[PDB]
This record gives structure tokens, C-alpha cells and sequence, in this order.
């Protein structure tokens, strides 16, 4: 009750889709390596973690070794583009689980405490 | 199931509110509004000739369906309704009542470019599609229908455009687009995105179209950082950039502002120019004091929502001075609280509703009284207090506005004590 | 504090003064047992308007110019099971609450109609396209050529 | 009058209107369409209509009953004294024999006891108007005093004047029983040589009451106004338009009007709130001139018409306004909901049809007033408290009614026939409660004439073409209570009894002719005729011929329908009731 | 008042109306701006009430 | 006149407040000495003019000949001498005294009665049948018309006579 | 007369003085509200050199005498 509307009025329903997209990606990932097991989960168990939030960053963003979608890391330009895109959706990737955290502050979770601090300099990490 | 015409029978007052009563979900395949997602204890956890959809109708939309890549059976649902449901002749009559009404339907028409075509959309509140009418679609069978005599209505004048819809390369062909046509005296409203004084390349391309529309009003805009640069006058108008065009300054009719978090961040929320509006409205503004603003010439409506924070005009300080008693008289002495018929028949539980003595005060120091309220208005009329918090001081309306419900709190749980003067 | 519903049917139901506070049209009567005719009304129609008023007459009602309390107004789950009811006759209900004036009735049952009118399946929109007249068959034809890969 | 104007105008264009290039005529099927005699080929699109036996001429009847209901029952009833200048023999004072009777006639207790009657009974109305009614019985004494003088000080002479004023609306509202047991009924008879056997509601109850007037105006005449302008001309001029006399002469009370509206604007006053640096003076004027100026402009637009050329009302009630809510709603509430039907009459003459969320958003504002004039007191012996309560309760249900008229005329919304004879019966039974003592002249105000006004044109002409149950049952009330309505109304008053027969006869006349099909242009002496009358009266409107004698005296120049057509024209005239 | 009664609108005559009546539109016209001259040489708080609404020598008058 | 910093930091001729280039270098009050103590230069020969146009309304045009004072408690009505101001001065003035004051407006003030009513001619139509006019008593109210029109040329051919 | 006076800026003068009232108290005999609280009736309508020059050229020359 107490945040419940200001949780919603955080934001533009096109934002909260987007964040909606996002951290399911970063649950379905957390299944895919069993983290949190199975169809739904609640908002009180959810494992969030600084270095959680960057090793889906590293295996879902970064890491293109991933032989199907090899091959597009050269262009000085497509390449910008693609990295490009990459700290854009990063920061929305960022904002989304920082939501997702905020969520889970008022849903009672003790595995939502996240160092944003550690987040921002992996943001200026991937920015220099 | 359902038969259609046979709501078709059932004339046009009645057709007009089922639409007023389904907002944008016309369809099956919509999603939650998200609270009660929020409020649960459950996040969802989720064929091949829908994959053949997927594979043909949807790289036209990864514009848009690409915000809702969350639960693909909704995905997977949606590309049906998006062939036969958007023809359909409940959506036709709907936009027959709504361009009949003008916006008192449900709204919002929205210049986009799909089919790579620069057609129009209709977006709900969670800005899903559901309908792509090119203009030339949208005049022919809907407008025409209808397009009898009303000359107005052969104008079609009430389109918003929105920025950060869409790409700033889209905006720029968006706007290539409506110079091939006279598409100028077509939209209604242009939105704005930046989602220091460095105007965006996006809004640079509005403001340099912005004027030789002719047929504006209905400016909105979404971001505070973006408040500051273009309407928070600042004593800044002899620019090069960063300026919003006085012509068209004059043309419109009312400013929105979508969530910001002070108007008076600055010195002032001013408005210097911007002569001829007539309703401003607040909708997600975190912080705002009354006399914060320039208060424009006469803006008769002024409603409100979402605060956190209101101060007051202080009228309280001024009306020590017109009868010059004790705040603690004019709480317990100074207060008759008559509420004598019209007052319960709205319901309005939750605030207090005072008035003030017709006995104590004696029809002189109390219509005088009363202008000091005025004075603090300068010629509106409007206020509607939705959702709302945290008020500063006492709630105070003159009961020749307060009477015919010009003003009407819709929401009141964070506040109370209205002494109606 | 009782007053009297003559229908087209003539069926007279000497309800409450404070159901009839509801029918806002009724309630301006007040101002003029107490008959008042309503040619148009079936008398079922109108005791299931009088079975809401006995349920929500202590109900509490919105402004009725919102859209947070209007628009997005919850509907009743007792209101929506007791206008589970004919398609037709739920027509007539509308057309009640419109000739009395009874608005949260009006937008009650109009959320119902809403919800039934919505979420229908694209097979039957597909199906049930120009029944009425809606297009020219040109640009009929061109629709489903549009769709045509798959339809 | 005429054209297809059918059920159910469908969606898109068949191929023979694609054929046809021209305007497509939406109809089931085509007024062109079947005009070239291929109806069923414009037919065959799909969801073939429905029954070719809606009444498709009664909607273009229904546009053109606008144009009559607009430019009859308030123009061409009311708002025409055609008269003359040479056929009218000259007056060039003629009061110093005649209102110097009413100087004769008038006794210190006939002036009193109207006086005191009119207290409780009329005590909103001047109290609208001035205020206090016991510095008017100051005036009265003190008029005994200012009767015969010799040094007639021009204020005194408006002192004067006011009180004949005040005399003329004590006429208006007094029952004739009480009149005949205060005044005399035979002097006034003696002195016209009229006929003895006149108790005063047979015809010269009205006229002593046009004569206060008139004794008003003869020292309005000496008060030389035009050179004295002043607040209690106006004032008292509202008291006059409270009367039938701006019915049974517009012109007059036009160029009256434009002398009030002139003299208000010489003050050049707008507001109406006390500031702060104002006189407690100049407070309590601003809060009189508020409900002045208010009744003002009601007296404005109950005149208005193509005889009215000066306007004064330049405000909306909803949605380039000069003062308009920064007023406390007391009488001002007589104002708006008077307002209220004004915004409705720019709608009425011009077939435009207004936006029906405008309607709609009147459709709120309507329970507005229903439930504001309940937010007053009650004082059940206070005559004039139950008065303006039954007054701003006839004023809304006037205006609702109206408007569910305007409903069905526009646009037919869902039931808006019978919301009209719901309301019309509900306004006739509130006629009906008030058929009694203390309550008669609770029917006498014109706001119930130009009710009925109405009410017996409209029921009687859907009457006409649709033999209705309820329309009957309306219709025997309507002829009871014509004949049953107050006697202080008067010439307008036969004039709508004869209204009401010419509308039966015109009920026969529809009965009498078949409706003739031409395609899809119907013919019929109910169309032609009333084409004709109201372009008679308007070309009495057109003044030329009250201007070709200003210009010297100059002399200008300027089938089975065109038969029975020529026959109803004389045989139930309109002349009879154009004056 | 009493001129605007008589729904003076047009000042150059035309084709389809009585002569007397359009050569009056020329004949009023003069009225018209003599009227209007009246209407702006008395330019007063006491005259409140504006006229203003917009042979060869006439029209000349009300030009200066 | 320039200002001060206009004369000492010599700046463009701004008249500004303060200056548009001086204000911005941190001289706000500094630039305001531009304009009981005394002085008896032109600076109000901008200042004060304007002024004038006040008073070239309100009194000269208003004041001196259109403000109007009356006396309502006072004054007498038109009872007295309600037809004898009218009747004396009809029964002076005769056949000469109306068409020799006639002439000359018929002579001398030709646009003003082809501004008002076309010919004067036309009008000594009226003015000659109005001495079988005035010896009517019983008229209509469009004789009495005419000769409220005739006799207010009667009026006017007195004045600038 | 007079040496004319300010405050630095704004000039005072017993002519500037006196062109104040010439327009004020005309324009005050042109305020027709206490006529209209005239037609109210019973209610009653109530309403150095630069300093004393001032009181004699507007008494002397006495700014109301236009008014006959
Ligand atoms: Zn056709
Ligand atoms: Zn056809
Ligand atoms: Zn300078």
C-alpha cells in the first residue's frame, strides 16, 4: 500500500514494459542456471545481487562468443552501433533490476540489496 | 459469443459510453495494468504458424511489440486481432462517436510511420497499438460517414505527434512526411521525450516545424531537464535556439505537464509569454507551491493529480489581516460550519467542510474577505483535485465558485479540513 | 418515504424514497401513492433495478466525472453475477438506467457490456467483418489479399 | 419540410453512386438513386435497410418545425407589432387627461394594500430588483406629499415614477377578487365609457396595469432620462419586463431597453466584488449592481430577436466571457439558469447542430440547478419563498424539457420523446398544484406562457403526424388547460387559443391531403404554407415598408399545391395572430 | 437602435433587390457614415454604445 | 539620452535596463544612474509628455466641453412648460422664418442634407405642406415625424446663419 | 516660479502636482457611481511650493470652473 502507486507512478507505462521485457530475461536466466528453481516465482525469494546483475550482463550482453551470433564485432561503425546499443540497453538493463530491487525492497526479499556503486562502475567501465 | 449489430441497434448515447468503458483494450490480447502484478506473489514465467506470424508481420513491428517481449503468448496472440480486429465496424463507430465527441472518447490518435508508410495509431494508456490508418484510410470511410455538413469535421484537428515515440531519424522523416501534404493544420499537439542547455536534436526538429502547424494547442511535455530548456521562461527569449516560437506561442489553447519534480527549481515557473491559454494542468510534478508561477493571463482551469507536495496561495496569512483575528479563533471561533444542503449531496466525506461566520464577520470585512481570497486567483475558475497529497496550509474555495461543483476533489485520503471561503 | 413505479407494464412498485433518490429523474419528481409512469420499462427490467438500489442504496458513489473512479471504476462481482443475464435484456436494463437516470446502474452494466464486447476471438471478427454495409467489397477483397499469405 | 432524410444511413458507397458522381445521398438507398429509378440497385450492397415505412419526411418536418417554433412562437406570436405611422393617428400627449386619472384613481389605501399583499407574496422579485420594500412604503407616504407639487425635483419624478412601476407589478400578481374588494371596478369604466359588466380579468385588469405603466412612463417622460441617466429606470424597467408588456409590444420595449443598457454602460462598471480599498459604500452597490445587471441581461434576451440590434449577454455558461462566475450564486442562479437556455438558442434558428457533448455536459449542469434551488431555505407561509423555489423549479424543468425537445429534434437520443412527455406532464401537474389560493399567481409570470407556448405547438404538431396515445393524453390537458390559464396574459393569450385551433385544423389538414411522392420530395400545404408564413412575418421584420414611408412618400413595387396550399392560407390565417 | 432595426447591412446597391431599397442601401448608406461620424467625433465615457463594424464624395466623408 | 556606463565604459547608445551589456558585466545598479532634490535639464522632455496625451482626452476633449454636471434633486421636470416652450416658439415662427432660415442651408450647407435626407427641395416638399401641417391638430405619427425632421432643419438653419 | 524638484529621477513640481488633479478630480466628476448610490437612494453616495503653491494656483485658478 505504501509504495504501490508511487512504485507505478515511478515511471512510464512504456518504461515499466520495458522493464517487464528485461528482468524476465534476467529470471529466466537465473533458471537457466537453476538459480532460483521452478510457473511463476514470488517477489520475496528473488536473488538479486550486484555481481548477479553484471554476470547476466556479462553472459546475455558482452559475452557475443556465442558461435550462432558470432560474427558482428568489427565495423568501425556497425560495431558502434552495436555497442552503441549495448551501453544504451545496459543502462536500461541497469534501471531495470535497480526497479526490480525497489520492488523487492517493499516486498520483502533479504536477497535484494544490490551496491549500485558497483554497477555505476562497471557503466563507466563499459563508457571509457 | 457475441452479436455485434445488435449493439449497433441501440442508438449513440448508449454506443458512446461502452467505448468510454473500454478504454484501449478493445482486444483480448492486451496486458495487465501493472499493480496487479505488482500487487502479488507472482512474476510470470513463460505456436509455429504464430512463428510464421513472428516470422512476416512482426519486423514491421519491432518498434513497438518489441516493448512487450515479456509473455510471447501475448505475443503470440496479438498479430490476429492485429488483422481483422482493426477493420472492424465497432471500431469504426467508435471512431465515428469519438471524432463526433472530439477526445471526450477515449483519445489520442498519434501520427506514426508503419507499413513504412507514415499512417496514423491509436495507442492505449500502456501504449499498445491496435489500429494503423493512413489518413487518406482514416478520411475515407470513417470521417466521410459523418462528414455531412460539419465543416469542422471535414477538418480533422485533434492528432497528438510525440516525439521519443519513435527515433530522432523518424521524427526527422516523420516531419518530411507531413510536408508532402497539408498535414500542418491536421495534428493537434506535439510531446516531448529526453528520456545542461543543449535542446535535443529531436526537439530542435519539432520547434523548427512547430509553427506552421496553425492548428495547435495541447502542448505537453514530459521531462522537468526538458521544462527548464523550453517553456520555464528563465527571462530568456532572444535565442537562436531554445526558444518556442511566440506565433505559435499565441496559437495555443492549454499546456500539460507529465511528470516533473519542481516548477520552481528555479526562480519561478514562468510565463511571460504564452498569452492565450486557458487550462493548464499538473500530472505527475513531485513538488509544487501556487505561487511558484507567473500565473498567465487568464487560464480558467487549472486541475491537478499525483502530488506529492502542495503549499497553498497562504491565503491563512492574508486573511489575518482582512478581519485581523487569532489563528486559534479562527480555527474554533471563526468557524460556523454550515453545510446546509448542497453539501451533502456530493459525498466529499473525508475533508472537513467549514464555512466561515455570518455572524462574527457582518457582510462588511467578509465579501472584502472574500476578494482577498479572490485576489489570490487572478481569473480561473477550474481546480478538480484528483490524487493528491500534502497540502501546507488550510484548504480555501469562495463559495460563488465552490457552488455549482466548479471545483471537484475527486480523491481526498491525505487530506481534509476545507474551510470554504 | 415510499413512492410508486408505474411502468409500461403498470406494475406498481412502491419502492423506498431513498431508492428512488438513485433514479435522478425520479428524484427531480420528488420535487414535483407517488405515481410516475415509464412507458418503455418492462417491470422485470425495473426490479432488477430496484434489487440493485436494495443492494447498493448504502453504497458509497464517485463523482461521476472521474476517470480514476469512472473509467477505471471496479465493477461489482455481485452486480456482474446479477447481470448475468440475456444479452437483450441487459439492452433494456441500459435503456432503463438511461430513461431513469441512474448512472453508476448506467456504468455498471455498460462495464459489462464492455467486458463481453471485448476480448471476442479474431476467428468470428474475421467471420462477422461486413455484416453491416462497413467497406466497399474492393477494399474487402484487399484485405484479405493483405492477410493473404496466411488467410 | 421535404427531402428523403431516411432510417439507417449506411457506411460506404454502393456502385451506382460511384456511377451517379455527385454528392452520395447515404440513405436507404439514395434520394438520387431511386430518382433515376434504380432504388434496389443502389439497395444491393449489403444488410438491405430495413422497412421503407419509417417516416422519412418527419425529420426534415422536425428541422424545419425549428425554423417555425424558432421564428413563431417567440418571433412571430410575440415579437412582431406590425403597426403603423400614417394608419396610427397621432398622440402628442394625451396622458394629462388620461394618466392624470390614474393620478385621480389612485387611493392612499388601494396604493397600501396592493403594497402590503405584494410583500410576502412578490418578496423576491424587487428584492431581486431594489431590495427593501418599507423605503417603498416610505415613498408611498411621502408620494401623497410628492403627488401635485410644483417643484417636481427630476430624482423625485423617477421616486414617483418608481412606485407606478412598483403599482404595475402589484397588478400583475394580484388575484382579481382582492383587486375588486381594494380598488373599484367602475371608474375605470366610467372613464373609458367601456362596459360595467367588466370584472377586471375580462380584459382591463392588464390594461390598468399597462396604465401604471403607462403613469410610470409620464414621468419617465418629464424625468428626461435621456438627459438624466440613472440605476432606477433600469430598475424599474426590470419590473416593467416582468409583465406581459415586452410581449404585447416588443418595439417599444426594445428602444427602452437600449436606453437602460446605455445608461448601465455610462457607468462603466464590470465587477462586482469589494476589494480591499473599496467604500463599504461602494461594496454594498457593487453587490446590488451584480443582481442587477443580472436581471439585465435576462431582460435582454427574453427580447431578443431581429427587432432586438443591441445585445448586452457576451458570455458561455460552459466550455469570450466578461465576468462571468466571479459572482456568488443567489439570483444570479435566475440568471445562469437562464444562461443556460441561451447558449441552447443559437442552435434553434440555425440548422447546425450543436455538438452533443456540449448537450450533455447541459444534461449535468441541468441536476446543477434541480438541486441548488433544494441547497435554499423553506418557509412554508413566506409566499415568496415557495414563489422563487416554484419559479427556479419551473425554470429548470422548462429548460430540461426543452431540451430532451432538442434531443429528439437533433439527434434522437434514446427515449427523448418520452422524456418530453414525462416532463411536459410533470410542469402541467406543477400548473395544476398551483391551481389554488395563494398559488394562482405562482402561473402567472410569462416563463409559464412561453411554456405552453410550446408545449401546445409541439404536442399538437406530433400530434399531427403521429396519432399517438400519450400525445392524446397530452393533448386533452393541452386543450384544458389553454383555456384554463390566467387571465393576466390576455391578447396572447387568444392569440395561442388560436394558435391551438389553427394546429388541429392543421392536424385535419394532414389528414385531409395525402403526403405526394416525387422521388424522394414529399408535398403537402403543411410544408408550403408554413414556408410562407414565417417569410410573411419576416418580411415584416423586413422594415422597408416602416422606412419606404421615412423615405417620402415613395410607393414600391415589391395546380393541386398551389391550391389547397392557397386555401388553408386564408381559410386558417396566420393574420389573425401576427398584430 | 432604430437604424440597425432596419437590418442596414450592405452600402453599394444590387442587382436582384428593389430599387428602392437599393438605391436606400446608398441613400441609408450616407445616414450610415454621418451616423458613424457621430459614433467617433462624440468619442466619450459617456457614450459607450460603438458603431464602429467594419455617389463619389459621400463615402469621401466617412474615408477622412 | 545614453546612460552612465554608456558615457564612461562607452558602450552602444542602450537604453536598456540597465544596459543589455552591462548588466551582464556585473554593473546592475551601476548602470541605473542614468535619470526634495532638484534638477532642470530635458529629461523630461522624454519623461513627462506623454502625460499629455492624459490630459488631451480626458480634459480637453472630455472635460472642457463633454463632462456634464446636473442637479436631479433640483431640477424641475417637463410638466413645466410641457408644450409652451414648443408652442410659443411654433406660433412665432412664420412662413418667412422658416424658408429665408431654409436658404440658407439651401445655399451654404449643401453636403449636409445630401449626407442626411438627399434634396432639400424634397424636403420644402414637406416644409411648404407643413403650413397645412401646422394648422393640423389630429395628425398620424409619420406627420409628426415630418415635422420633428423639419424643424430640427429649422434649428440648424438658425446656427450658422 | 518654481525650481523644479525630484527625487533624482522622477521630477515634482507644483505643475506636475496640478496636471495630476486636472485629470483626477475631472475625471471624478466623470465617476458616475455615487449618482448610481444617487439612485440608490436612501443609501447614502459619500465621496514647499509642491505643497502650499499647489493650494494656491488650484484654488485661484480654480480647475473646476469648467464645469457650468
Ligand atoms: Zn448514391
Ligand atoms: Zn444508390
Ligand atoms: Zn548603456
Amino acid at each position: 500500500e505504501d509504495r504501490f502507486q508511487e512504485l507505478v507512478d515511478s515511471l512510464k507505462p512504456r518504461t515499466a514494459h520495458q522493464y517487464k521485457t528485461y528482468y524476465t530475461k534476467y529470471i529466466q536466466w537465473c533458471q537457466l542456471n537453476q538459480i532460483i528453481p521452478t510457473n511463476s516465482v514470488p517477489y520475496k525469494d528473488l536473488p538479486i545481487s550486484a555481481e548477479l546483475i553484471h554476470w547476466f550482463l556479462l553472459d546475455t550482453l558482452i559475452t557475443d562468443d556465442k558461435p550462432g551470433e558470432k560474427r558482428e564485432e568489427t565495423e568501425d561503425l556497425d560495431e558502434e552501433e552495436e555497442n552503441s546499443f549495448k551501453i544504451a540497453t545496459l543502462k536500461k538493463i541497469i534501471g531495470s533490476l535497480n526497479f526490480l530491487s525497489k520492488l523487492c525492497k517493499v516486498h520483502e526479499n533479504p536477497n535484494a540489496n544490490i551496491d549500485t556503486k558497483y554497477l555505476e562502475s562497471v557503466t563507466k567501465l563499459h563508457t571509457h | 459469443s457475441f452479436n455485434p449489430v445488435r449493439f449497433l441497434e441501440l442508438p449513440i448515447d448508449i454506443r458512446k459510453e461502452v467505448y468510454f468503458h473500454l478504454d484501449g483494450n478493445f482486444c483480448g490480447a492486451h496486458p495487465y495494468p501493472i499493480d496487479i502484478l505488482y500487487k502479488s506473489n507472482d512474476v510470470e514465467l513463460p505456436s509455429k504458424r504464430s512463428k510464421k506470424l513472428l516470422r512476416y508481420m512482426y519486423p514491421v513491428f519491432a518498434t513497438y511489440l518489441n516493448i512487450f517481449e515479456y509473455s510471447p503468448q501475448l505475443i503470440e496472440k496479438w498479430l490476429e486481432y492485429a488483422f481483422w480486429l482493426r477493420y472492424d465496424c465497432l471500431v469504426l463507430d467508435c471512431f465515428k462517436v469519438n471524432h463526433l465527441y472530439d477526445g471526450t472518447l477515449i483519445d489520442a490518435l498519434e501520427w506514426t510511420y508503419l507499413d513504412n508508410e507514415l499512417r496514423l495509431a491509436y495507442f492505449n494508456k500502456a501504449s499498445m497499438l491496435e489500429v494503423w490508418y493512413t489518413f487518406k484510410e482514416y478520411k475515407k470511410w470513417v470521417i466521410d460517414s459523418v462528414a455531412f455538413d460539419e465543416l469542422d469535421l471535414l477538418n480533422v484537428s485533434n492528432i497528438q505527434f510525440n516525439i521519443d515515440n519513435l527515433t530522432p531519424q523518424l521524427v526527422d522523416k516523420c516531419l518530411s512526411i507531413l510536408e508532402q501534404k497539408d498535414l500542418f493544420a491536421t495534428i493537434g499537439e506535439v510531446q516531448f521525450g529526453q528520456d545542461n542547455q543543449l535542446t535535443s536534436i529531436s526537439v530542435i526538429r519539432t520547434i523548427r516545424s512547430m509553427e506552421s502547424m496553425k492548428s495547435l494547442r495541447k502542448i505537453t511535455v514530459r521531462g522537468e531537464k526538458l521544462y527548464e530548456l523550453l517553456i520555464n521562461f528563465h527571462g530568456f527569449r532572444d535565442n537562436p535556439g531554445k526558444t518556442i516560437s511566440y506565433i505559435v506561442k499565441r496559437r495555443i489553447n492549454e499546456i500539460r505537464l507529465s511528470r516533473m519534480n519542481q516548477i520552481s527549481r528555479t526562480g519561478l515557473a514562468d510565463f511571460t509569454r504564452w498569452d492565450n491559454l486557458q487550462k493548464l494542468v499538473l500530472s505527475r510534478v513531485a513538488y509544487i507551491d501556487l505561487n511558484s508561477i507567473v500565473f498567465p493571463k487568464n487560464f480558467k482551469s487549472l486541475t491537478m493529480k499525483r502530488v506529492s507536495k502542495i503549499k497553498w496561495w497562504n491565503i491563512e496569512e492574508n486573511i489575518l489581516k482582512e478581519l485581523k483575528v487569532d489563528k486559534r479563533t479562527f480555527k474554533s471561533l471563526y468557524i460556523k460550519e454550515d453545510d446546509s444542503k448542497f453539501t451533502k449531496f456530493f459525498n466529499l466525506r473525508h475533508t472537513r467542510i467549514k464555512e466561515l461566520d455570518k455572524s462574527e464577520i457582518n457582510q462588511i470585512t467578509y465579501l472584502r474577505c472574500q476578494a482577498i481570497v479572490w485576489l489570490s486567483f487572478r481569473t480561473l475558475n477550474h481546480i478538480k483535485l484528483q490524487n493528491v497529497s500534502e497540502v501546507f496550509n488550510n484548504i480555501i474555495v469562495p463559495r460563488a465558485l465552490f457552488d455549482s461543483k466548479r471545483v471537484e476533489i475527486y480523491r481526498c485520503e491525505k487530506i481534509s479540513q476545507v474551510l470554504v471561503i | 418515504s415510499n413512492v410508486v413505479l408505474v411502468s409500461g407494464e403498470g406494475e406498481r412498485f412502491t419502492v423506498d424514497k431513498k431508492i428512488a433518490e438513485r433514479s435522478l429523474l425520479l428524484k427531480n419528481y420528488l420535487n414535483d401513492e407517488i405515481v410516475m409512469p415509464v412507458p418503455n420499462v418492462r417491470s422485470s427490467v425495473l426490479q432488477k433495478v430496484i434489487e440493485w438500489a436494495e443492494h447498493h442504496r448504502d453504497s458509497n458513489f464517485p463523482d461521476e466525472d472521474d476517470d480514476d473512479s469512472r473509467k477505471s471504476a471496479p465493477v461489482d462481482s455481485w452486480d456482474r453475477e446479477f447481470l448475468k443475464v440475456d444479452q437483450e435484456m441487459l439492452y433494456e436494463i441500459i435503456l432503463a438506467a438511461n430513461y431513469l437516470n441512474i448512472k453508476p446502474l448506467l456504468d455498471a452494466g455498460c462495464k459489462v457490456v464492455a467486458e463481453m464486447i471485448r476480448g471476442r476471438s479474431p476467428e468470428e471478427i474475421r467471420r462477422t467483418f461486413n455484416i453491416v454495409n462497413d467497406f466497399t467489397p474492393e477494399e474487402e477483397a484487399a484485405i484479405r489479399r493483405e492477410n493473404e499469405w496466411a488467410e | 419540410m421535404f427531402n428523403r432524410t431516411t432510417q439507417l444511413k449506411s457506411k460506404h458507397p454502393c456502385s451506382v453512386c460511384t456511377r451517379r458522381k455527385v454528392k452520395c445521398d447515404r440513405m436507404i438507398p439514395c434520394g438520387n438513386c431511386r430518382k433515376r429509378g434504380q432504388d434496389s440497385e443502389c439497395m444491393k450492397s449489403t444488410k438491405l435497410i430495413t422497412a421503407s415505412s419509417s417516416k422519412e419526411y418527419l425529420p426534415d418536418l422536425l428541422l424545419f418545425w425549428q425554423n417555425y417554433e424558432y421564428w413563431i412562437t417567440n418571433i412571430g406570436l410575440y415579437k412582431t407589432k406590425q403597426r403603423d405611422l400614417t394608419r396610427t393617428p397621432a398622440n402628442l400627449d394625451t396622458d394629462t387627461e388620461e394618466c392624470m386619472f390614474w393620478m385621480n384613481y389612485l387611493q392612499k389605501d388601494q396604493s397600501f394594500q396592493l403594497m402590503n399583499f405584494a410583500m410576502e407574496n412578490l418578496g423576491a422579485l424587487y428584492f431581486g430588483s431594489i431590495g427593501d420594500i418599507s423605503e417603498l412604503y416610505l415613498r408611498v407616504e411621502q408620494y401623497w406629499d410628492r403627488r401635485a407639487d410644483k417643484n417636481h425635483s427630476v430624482d423625485g419624478k423617477y421616486w414617483d415614477a418608481l412606485i407606478w412601476s412598483v403599482f404595475t407589478m402589484c397588478i400583475y400578481y394580484m388575484p382579481v377578487e382582492k383587486l375588486a374588494e381594494i380598488f373599484s371596478v367602475y371608474p375605470l369604466h366610467e372613464y373609458l365609457g367601456s362596459n360595467k359588466r367588466l370584472n377586471w380579468e375580462d380584459g382591463m385588469q392588464l390594461v390598468m396595469c399597462q396604465n401604471f405603466a403607462r403613469c410610470s412612463l409620464f414621468q419617465l417622460k418629464q424625468c428626461d432620462f435621456m438627459a438624466h441617466p440613472d440605476i432606477r429606470l433600469v430598475q424599474a424597467y426590470l419590473i416593467l419586463a416582468t409583465t406581459t408588456f415586452p410581449y404585447d409590444e416588443p418595439l417599444l420595449a426594445n428602444s427602452l431597453l437600449t436606453q437602460c443598457i446605455h445608461t448601465f454602460k455610462n457607468f462603466h462598471v464590470d465587477d462586482f466584488r469589494p476589494l480591499l480599498n473599496d467604500d463599504p459604500v461602494e461594496s454594498i452597490a457593487k453587490v446590488t449592481l451584480g443582481r442587477i445587471f443580472y436581471r439585465l441581461c435576462g431582460c435582454d434576451y427574453l427580447q431578443s430577436g431581429p427587432r432586438k440590434p443591441i445585445a448586452l449577454h457576451t458570455e458561455v455558461s460552459s466550455l469570450n466571457v466578461d465576468v462571468y462566475r466571479e459572482e456568488n450564486s443567489t439570483e444570479v442562479l435566475y440568471w445562469k439558469i437562464i444562461s443556460l437556455d441561451r447558449d441552447l438558442d443559437q442552435y434553434l434558428n440555425k440548422s447546425s447542430k450543436p455538438p452533443l457533448k456540449t448537450l450533455d455536459a447541459i444534461r449535468r449542469e441541468l441536476d446543477i440547478f434541480q438541486y441548488k434551488v433544494d441547497s435554499l431555505e423553506e418557509d412554508f407561509r413566506s409566499n415568496n419563498s415557495r414563489f422563487q423555489k416554484f419559479i427556479a423549479l419551473f425554470q429548470i424543468s422548462t429548460v430540461s424539457w426543452k431540451l430532451f425537445k432538442m434531443y429528439l429534434i437533433y439527434y434522437d437520443t434514446a427515449d427523448s420523446l418520452l422524456k418530453v412527455i414525462h416532463y411536459s406532464k410533470v410542469i402541467i401537474s406543477l400548473i395544476v398544484n398551483n391551481f389554488h389560493a395563494k398559488s394562482e399567481f405562482f402561473n402567472r409570470h410569462p416563463m409559464v406562457m412561453q411554456t405552453i407556448t410550446r408545449v401546445v405547438s409541439f404536442i399538437s404538431f406530433y400530434q399531427i403526424f403521429v396519432e399517438s396515445a400519450a400525445v392524446k393524453q397530452l393533448l386533452v390537458d393541452l386543450t384544458e388547460l389553454t383555456a384554463n390559464l390566467p387571465t393576466i396574459f390576455g391578447s396572447k393569450l387568444d392569440k395561442l387559443v388560436y394558435l391551438t385551433e389553427r394546429l388541429s385544423k392543421l392536424k385535419l389538414l394532414w389528414d385531409k391531403v395525402q403526403l405526394l411522392d416525387s422521388g424522394d420530395s414529399f408535398y403537402h400545404p403543411v410544408f408550403k404554407i408554413l414556408q410562407n408564413d414565417i417569410k410573411i412575418i419576416e418580411l415584416k421584420n423586413d422594415e422597408m415598408f416602416s422606412l419606404i414611408k421615412g423615405l417620402g412618400s415613395l410607393v414600391p413595387l415589391n395546380s393541386d399545391f398551389r391550391t389547397i396550399v392557397e386555401e388553408f392560407q386564408s381559410e386558417y390565417n396566420i393574420s389573425d395572430i401576427l398584430s
